[PDB]
DNA sequence: CAGGTAGACGCGGACATCAAGCCCGCCGTGAAGGTGCAGCTTCT
DNA sequence: AGAAGCTGCACCTTCACGGC
């Protein structure tokens, strides 16, 4: 309402063991009489103009500013659907477990962890807050409860991620793929330049392969039994153990010569099945020669 | 028998001033709401053209940046607002906080109708998107891609416009265009759960939602527990204050053929996966619920769990 | 009879956020693959140089005050020093159906409203707004500060058709002030097409980049944002910028403002200068709210006696009042 | 009549952070390409040179006195040893039109302060005023510790027009005292260009470069910057010299600062020299602040007696009170 | 107008220690409020 | 000499501290 008449409720809300049944004070008969102990004449008028104007609506309106919002009916038709903002106070919840215990409960969280036996009350941190004030320096024309919170909504955050979070979120080999391929489709001659340039090509691929065996080298030093093993045995072992999550020499094949060969076959098997050309078959021995190349440029890391 | 036949995709969309304030309580992403709004506007202002319906809507948020700034001592953050003119005699306006936030995300939303057989192949998603460019998402306008070195065009995917292969096939087509952005999807089984959990002979308020969105380090015999992805709070509808009145009974309506309602926000809670784990794109799309006479005007994704 | 209780207008003529670039003049040609400026944080050392309040004091405090520095931090943007040109770029969509309300109340001041726009059109069509509004994409008039120290300032102008360009404009900020409106062929051929996609016929997109030949090294104005100040040390910086996409740019609503300053018909001196179009017509720089309605000529008072009373303004108030249109706007008791 | 209570002055003669090079004496025309000076991040072991403290007062931890190297971590510049010359560049506008605040209130008080302004400049241009500025471009200032042992400083200045000079002032700036400002024909066509800048009748941006001999492999000592973060220690350099794309710089504002020491009129024993333009005239490093309010000299008692009662001042303090206005900053209630 | 096939590239063992990390001063302000009534003013 | 609308003025009214 108006502010001035706040002072009334100021008047309303004493709690004199009871302001429930002070402010629509129906249940009472001694506080009308103490209200002005002098008639009843204007002591029930002025329960009665105070009971009454606390229940009392007026008329429906919604003065041209505030929001209200078509909504589609199932078959057809709309509702304009005015929205009221609610005084759902979670900012009594939010204020308590911020200020209150909060402090308890930290404090036994930041000195008390090498004591194992810490407190038992938890709490929370709600990160990113949002502080909304209606009324900028003077929030009592909003209303009274914009007044204990001196406006100060509190919102909590929503925000969409950018491909990291904590709780839970989620091309040159091509190249050099497609060139070798639309190089061995053409022939010019069929000279040393062909054949050095197809050297070229695949010794690209393989220090490409070594790159990727480098770059995921950096990821962590003990994987484990994580599935989809189909292909992942022989390759299991040539991304490396990094030789310091072994530490008793748990593994006895990782020395024994199991990967290199096979490491190698399966590779120039996916480079035969991923070349081929209008020379459509690529075949069994030029899988052995890189094979060979690979299982060389691999043993030669000891 | 709300099923759509094809998913008409809009490609990354710019928002320069969105609606940051969502709701009383929550604010960032705008309301799902906002784009069941905009996907009904657009079959207002195009699908009846082409006999077709548009219903439902996917969000992606390919980046999200709000204007806001953190006082500088504080926990929490404000809102950077705008400045109005002055009244009528010359003196500064008393400011309302705005949270206007730049949004990109793409959306595709799920064509239904008679108006498709084989003929618009590419020119209904084309009638769609540019008919679109000039419109409002929630309350930011659209910024329709200017003169840059690449376009980005519109695509229409048929679920009967080809088999089994072919379907999984142009769902991982269509899903790579939209791969880095992450979908929004509500989860309401989730909320009740986590509630049925939680209500060990102790009642509730609104903390079945509240205790998800927090980040609580307490201590089990310091730990802290994990929530699956990120479990946000999403303005989820509205609840009936008031019995719906007349078209000529409310004063300063927005017009007065229509029915008025007075109405309260509802609140449930949301995810944002990766699109590459939704296991079937003709889910991940938002509905509306009427059920006009309890009140209830939600909106939702169902058939996803 | 009566007006509408609820009455809401759209903004038409919606640019976007104006980025800036920097680049060496002549180089204007390959201006795409030109570095933006970055919003730097300083902390600078001053004095107190505000006045004093001598109300529950004392001397001793306050000149002591006075004669102790003063410590702050805050937000700069500076062109580098081998970019002497600042490159402000932004989209600015023409939307279309100018005079249709997008919300209103009662259907016979529907029916009014759209026909006394519908007469306005039929008259006198959009030929002097559009070319206002183009005079003020034609002198850059959207660099506020950026303006005022130029040697030579160039507005590029490209129409967006499909997805490629359709028209070219190159104008000279300079030769068109500020402060008249002249009548040229360029001009001309941009404010049709202002006006064919304010007509409801297109959705003109256009973009506009503004050269600014400002110097080497030299500091640039990005729109500063707005915090109100009062909590917990939230105004120990004192200025922030505003920057998207790690880029300092200007608001959209500034850039609005910016090209809606074309009203040079008010009671107050009209030969000043065009002021911004806002119902009682405000100009924040002086700090007055001309065209108050003890005067006749404020946009309220002027629409419902256009609209109900059926008495037609001036010529040159009714543009003002279709511009308020234009502008967009919440109105209605 | 009264002081409108929001009174935002813009900054004119608006430097730029100004660059260092280094090179050689004799090479200074051909001094384009000069490498640019780095900023060197070292680590010196000293001393205990602080007075102590009481807790440090024991006979047990006077110790620290005794034994502690105290191990701190600077940043330096240096010249490279076969380089004997500081070069420092920058670039400034002046833009003129000072009166005129881009933040008003009281329109009366608007127009009254441009009467005031108007009849000011009407009375007495901005003759000594850019005499002072000029002067104070001439000599070093804006060398602030790269002054005080060099051997020959020499100053030159050109007036970029468009992207080549129009007229190049070579001053020997060691001649030019820090005190008293004299007369010269090229320092009066200097002061007169700055003038017309002042103003607006003109664009002016002039380019600032300055030779110093400090010495072959000498320190030179670019702005250090300030840290706005309180009490910490083991890890804090507690010396950042700032830098410009790993190139030593001097601030703008420390240029602003020392080409803005105009002010010869104050109280005080005015035999020391200027001093820069502040209301409530401070120099915080000599802990004095000039023009104290118990005096009736300071800016803002000057101002309002010149504007709302009417009371012109002195001629001199007329000139401080438009240094003070072409400095800028906010004035109001 | 052409330019190689084959095969393999070592083990062991170790990688420093001492002592300290500054003091002073200060941190802008102006503007961002609604409702209700008393009286004045303008017009009839 | 009585009715509508505008303006001026009064009336209401201050916090708890350290990154999944």
């Amino acid at each position: 309402g108006n502010a001035a008449a706040l002072d009334v409720f100021k008047f309303l809300s004493l709690q004199y063991q009871g302001k429930n049944l002070l402010n629509w004070l129906t249940e009472d008969s001694a506080e009308a009489l103490q209200a002005l102990s002098d008639n009843a004449e204007q002591a029930r008028e002025w329960r009665q103009a105070f009971i009454g104007i606390t229940t009392v609506k007026g008329a429906p309106a919604s003065h041209s500013l505030a929001k209200q919002l078509y909504f589609p009916l199932p078959g057809s038709g709309y509702h304009l659907l005015a929205p009221l903002f609610p005084t759902s106070l979670v900012h009594h919840v939010h204020a308590l477990l911020r200020e209150a215990r909060f402090g308890d409960a930290a404090k036994a969280a930041r000195e008390a962890r090498s004591r194992q036996e810490s407190w038992p009350h938890g709490f929370s941190e709600y990160p990113n807050l949002a502080i909304q004030k209606f009324g900028g320096t003077k929030p009592q024309n909003i209303s009274q409860l914009n007044n204990e919170r001196r406006g100060e909504n509190w919102l909590l955050p929503s925000l969409p991620p950018n491909w990291q979070r904590q709780n839970v979120n989620a091309p040159e080999v091509s190249r050099l793929t497609r060139t070798l391929q639309r190089f061995l489709a053409k022939t010019v001659h069929n000279n040393l330049a062909i054949r050095q340039r197809r050297a070229q090509l695949v010794a690209q691929i393989c220090d490409e392969a070594l790159q990727y065996a480098a770059r995921l080298r950096e990821l962590e030093p003990g994987w484990s039994a994580t599935p989809g093993c189909q292909l992942h045995d022989a390759e299991q072992l040539w991304l490396d153990p990094l030789r310091a999550q072994t530490d008793e020499t748990f593994l006895q094949r990782r020395l024994r010569g199991d990967w290199p060969a096979e490491v190698g076959n399966r590779f120039a098997n996916w480079l035969n099945r991923a070349v081929s050309s209008d020379s459509q078959i690529l075949g069994s021995p030029e899988a052995a020669q890189w094979s060979q190349e690979l299982s060389k440029e691999l043993t030669m890391f000891k | 028998v709300t099923d759509p036949e094809a998913l008409l995709l809009l490609p990354r969309l710019s928002i320069q001033n969105a609606n940051a304030i969502s709701s009383p309580l929550t604010w960032g992403f705008p309301s799902p709401g906002a784009f069941t709004g905009f996907v009904h506007a657009l079959q207002r202002r195009v699908g009846i053209s082409l006999d077709i319906e548009l219903d439902g809507v996917g969000i992606v948020c390919h980046r999200f940046e709000a204007q806001i700034s953190q006082p500088a001592g504080k926990r929490t953050k404000v809102f950077n607002l705008t400045r109005n003119p002055l009244n009528r005699d010359g003196s500064t306006a008393a400011i309302v906080e705005e949270g206007r936030a730049h949004l990109e995300v793409s959306l595709l939303l799920g064509v239904h109708g008679d108006g498709l057989d084989d003929h618009p192949a590419q020119e209904i998603a084309r009638q769609v998107q540019e008919q679109a460019g000039a419109m409002r998402l929630a309350g930011g306008s659209i910024l329709p891609w200017c003169n840059e070195r690449f376009p980005a065009p519109n695509a229409e995917l048929l679920m009967l416009g080809g088999s089994d292969e072919q379907r999984r096939k142009n769902q991982r087509r269509l899903t790579r265009r939209l791969l880095p952005g992450f979908a929004l999807v509500s989860r309401e089984a989730l909320l009740q759960q986590h509630l049925e959990t939680l209500r060990t002979t102790l009642p509730e308020a609104t903390t079945l939602d509240a205790l998800l969105d927090l980040c609580r380090i307490n201590f089990e015999p310091w730990q802290v527990r994990d929530k699956p992805g990120w479990l946000v709070p999403i303005p989820a509808g509205y609840n009936a204050l008031s019995p719906l009145y007349l078209p000529g009974e409310v004063r300063n309506a927005r017009d007065r053929e229509t029915p008025l309602r007075f109405v309260e926000n509802l609140f449930g809670l949301g995810e944002w996966l990766s699109p590459h784990r939704v296991a079937a794109l003709s889910d991940l799309l938002w509905y509306h619920h009427a059920e006009p006479d309890k009140g209830l005007y939600r909106w939702s994704t169902p058939r996803f769990v | 009879l009566s007006t509408a209780s609820v009455l809401a207008f759209e903004r038409k003529l919606d640019p976007s956020d104006a980025l800036m670039s920097a680049g060496a003049w002549a180089q204007r040609d390959a201006s795409q693959e030109w570095p933006a400026v970055t919003v730097r944080e300083k902390s600078v050392r001053g004095t107190i140089s505000n006045r004093l309040k001598t109300k529950d004091r004392d001397p001793a405090k306050l000149d002591a005050s006075i004669q102790s520095p003063n410590l702050q931090t805050v937000d700069v943007a500076n062109l580098p020093s081998d970019a002497d040109t600042l490159k402000v770029r932004f989209t600015l969509r023409v939307l279309g159906g100018a005079g249709t309300p997008s919300a209103c109340n009662d259907a016979a001041y529907r029916d009014k409203l759209l026909q006394t726009v519908a007469t306005y059109v039929n008259d006198q069509g959009f030929a002097e707004l559009a070319r206002r509004y183009a005079h003020n994409l034609a002198n850059a008039r959207f660099l506020w500060r950026n303006r005022v120290g130029a040697e030579a300032v160039e507005v590029r102008i490209n129409h967006i058709r499909q997805g490629e360009v359709a028209r070219a404009w190159r104008f000279d900020a300079l030769a068109i002030g500020l402060r008249d409106f002249k009548a040229d062929a360029e001009l001309d051929a941009l404010a049709e097409l202002i006006a064919s996609g304010l007509s409801g016929s297109g959705h003109v997109l256009l973009e506009v980049v503004a050269f600014a030949r400002i110097g080497d090294g030299q500091e640039v104005f990005p729109s500063q944002e707005l915090i109100l100040d009062k909590g917990d040390k939230k105004g120990q910086k004192s200025k922030t910028l505003y920057s998207v996409r790690d880029a300092a740019a200007i608001h959209s609503q500034k850039i609005g403002n910016a090209l809606r300053t074309i009203d040079t018909w008010y009671p107050d001196e009209d030969g000043l200068g065009p002021i911004a179009v806002e119902p009682y017509g405000s100009v924040t720089s002086q700090g007055k709210a001309y065209r108050q309605p003890k005067q006749k000529l404020d946009f309220y008072t002027l629409l419902d006696n256009w609209v109900l009373r059926d008495e037609a303004p001036a010529v040159e108030q009714q543009h003002y009042v279709i511009a308020n249109l234009i502008r967009g706007g919440v109105f209605g008791e």
